[PDB]
């Protein structure tokens, strides 16, 4: 309620509904590839 | 700063993963590879 009330964008993440935000979209850079290397390594978590 | 240097004795599993791969792409020499070392250290500092 505050946060709307400031004016500002408040996602209410919940279970069930799409998510709203993806990387899909990242910028290619080296550093930016670096980051997506290591969150796809972080995803991946069922594999033990 | 001797940051230059914790990110090499410091232990990281995950700096010495490419470490290793830039050691595979040029292992003539410690003192040889160490500049190129620290480039692509700062390649992934950010």
């Amino acid at each position: 309620i505050s946060i709307r009330a400031m004016g500002g964008r408040y996602l209410p993440l919940k279970t069930g509904e799409p998510s709203g935000f993806n990387p899909f979209q990242l910028p290619p850079t080296h550093a930016n590839l670096i980051f997506l290397k290591q969150f796809v390594k972080k995803l991946a978590a069922a594999g033990g | 700063d001797f940051d230059d240097e914790l990110l090499v004795l410091s232990g990281t599993p995950d700096n010495a993963e490419i470490a290793e791969s830039i050691i595979a792409e040029v292992g003539d020499d410690p003192a040889v590879w160490l500049p190129i070392f620290l480039d692509r250290v700062k390649a992934e500092r950010s």
